[PDB]
DNA sequence: TTTTTTTTTTTTTT
């Protein structure tokens, strides 16, 4: 199965919590404030920078903006090629995998390319909707979670109100962590 | 750590003391090949962009990510990007704007741990 | 009809997706019959092509472009054909057709040249927002896969109104 | 209406 890429603010990325899977083939993903498990993200912002290409070819890299908070985008090997495609000043779209180097959460290049204006308009929209949405449904599991905890009984209210089994999990995890 | 600090959204009478890097979004007015400056016209003021190498059309709708500049003469960007927004639809722009505003903060404040 | 990703099953009957192309899986072309557009023989004792439904036909290049899609809530695999793909791709099947020659003369298989093209060549169409329609098809092991019978750009302006009618719902406006 | 058939995973950076 291939994990759907939630479109974030950097922000949210940046103040996330990266969880590191122990296991060689496990995917890596992030929990923000909000109790959301990210595997793979989805940006709309601005290149703020001429890329950076190693002389060597190693790895190319770029900064995003999208007026919520900066990012670094790397694309190592071959996939330096994501990186010689953008320039400082293109307003692009970028999808990858979460990734935190040096503490700093960072995107791993699967996808960049450039956007009219009304996609940044409407990724702000589309951005917006779905965090009322999530915040608004993670507010209901975390009573149950205070009340009940992670019970078979639980789980049952969770689904009759239209909650995944897999948030609360996840405000557990969450809770650990903090 | 001096960190790129993200460009905060504003309208030319918006702007703040304590703003260091702004974005801001409008129509060229005027343009001096000469100077390499430019009049940015937003319809809530003119700012002067003080461009490197990149020069706008008079007439062109342009977004501008620039440093404040605050002078003598006054306070002029220094801008850093200038993309077309043209085809720009200014009035769902402005809608978002709004909802980001009044929805963002309240956002934030509903987590009761 | 509108549908997120999430929501779809195998079957599904023309479907309105809005995504991100995420990943591009092979770029190929192959020597197809104008009339029914599938795929032609050529024999060596004759040195015709042959339809196995229209017999002895001149053939065209067909463009077959496959790559996955990613709405936020689900992600689904796609596959253009001829004049839609070679839309997305922006090179002419001709050209795809002579790139493919030159990795096949190297040792590669149709197979291998195919997904090597795709990686090194039309990597540049990867984050690109799209709308696709089709139908749906369950693979017996690749999964679900959308025909595309079209592909669009998205309207910004219709996609921010379903959004609005979102927040609606959720008591925002 | 079509060709051909094996999904997705990590880790690497002056
Ligand atoms: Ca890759
Ligand atoms: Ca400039
Ligand atoms: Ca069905
Ligand atoms: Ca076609
Ligand atoms: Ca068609
Ligand atoms: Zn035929």
């Amino acid at each position: 199965k291939r994990m759907p890429a939630t479109r974030l603010y950097i922000k949210d990325i940046l103040e996330g919590y990266f969880v590191k899977s122990e296991g060689d083939f496990e995917p890596n993903y992030l929990i923000t404030k909000y109790a959301r498990k990210v595997y793979r993200a989805k940006i709309v912002g601005t290149v703020v920078r001429e890329p950076l290409i190693a002389e060597d070819e190693t790895y190319g890299k770029f900064q995003v903006d999208d007026g919520t908070g900066v990012i670094w985008v790397l694309g190592f090997r071959d996939d330096t090629k994501f990186a010689k495609l953008v320039r400082k000043g293109d307003l692009v779209q970028v999808i990858g995998k979460i990734a935190e180097w040096r503490d700093d959460k960072q995107i791993l290049v699967e996808g960049v390319s450039k956007v009219h204006p009304n996609m940044w308009i409407l990724h702000r929209y589309e951005t917006l909707k779905e965090k009322i949405e999530h915040i608004k449904k993670a507010k209901i599991a975390l009573e149950i979670y205070n009340q009940y905890g992670i019970t078979a009984k639980s789980k049952v209210i969770a689904k009759n109100k239209g909650i995944e089994e897999e948030l609360l999990e996840v405000i557990d995890e969450l809770y650990g962590i903090m | 750590v001096r960190r790129r600090k993200p460009a905060v959204e504003r309208k030319i009478s918006e702007i703040r003391e304590e703003d260091t890097r702004v974005s801001l979004i409008g129509r060229v007015i005027k343009v001096d090949k000469m100077d390499y400056m430019f009049w940015l016209d937003d319809g809530t003021g003119v700012a002067i962009i003080e461009s490197e190498s990149d020069l706008p059309k008079v007439g062109q709708v342009v977004r501008v990510i620039g440093r404040i500049i605050r002078n003598e003469e006054g306070i002029h960007i220094y801008a850093e990007v200038i993309q077309d927004f043209s085809d720009a639809d200014l009035e769902a722009l402005e809608e978002i704007r709004e909802l980001e505003r009044k929805l963002l903060p309240r956002l934030e404040g509903e987590i009761v741990w | 009809t509108r549908k997120k990703i999430k929501d779809i099953e195998a079957g599904d009957r023309f479907v309105e997706v809005r995504g991100t192309i995420a990943k591009v899986y092979r770029v190929l072309t192959y020597d197809a019959c104008p009339e029914c557009k599938k795929k032609v023989d050529y024999d060596e004792g004759l040195g015709v092509w042959i339809c196995p439904e229209h017999g002895e036909v001149q053939p065209i290049k067909m463009t077959i472009l496959d790559f996955g899609l990613d709405d936020g809530t689900g992600y689904i695999r796609v596959t253009l054909f001829g004049d839609d793909a070679e839309e997305l791709l922006g090179v002419s099947p001709e050209e795809i057709a002579e790139k493919i020659k030159e990795l096949e003369e190297s040792g590669l298989t149709t197979k291998e040249a195919a997904r090597k093209l795709a990686e090194d060549e039309f990597y540049n169409i990867i984050g690109r927002e799209i709308v696709v329609r089709g139908n749906v098809i369950e693979d017996r092991f690749l999964g679900l896969i959308l025909r595309a019978s079209s592909w669009e750009d998205v309207d910004y302006r219709r996609e921010i109104e379903r959004i609005k009618e979102e927040l609606e719902k959720l008591g925002v406006m």
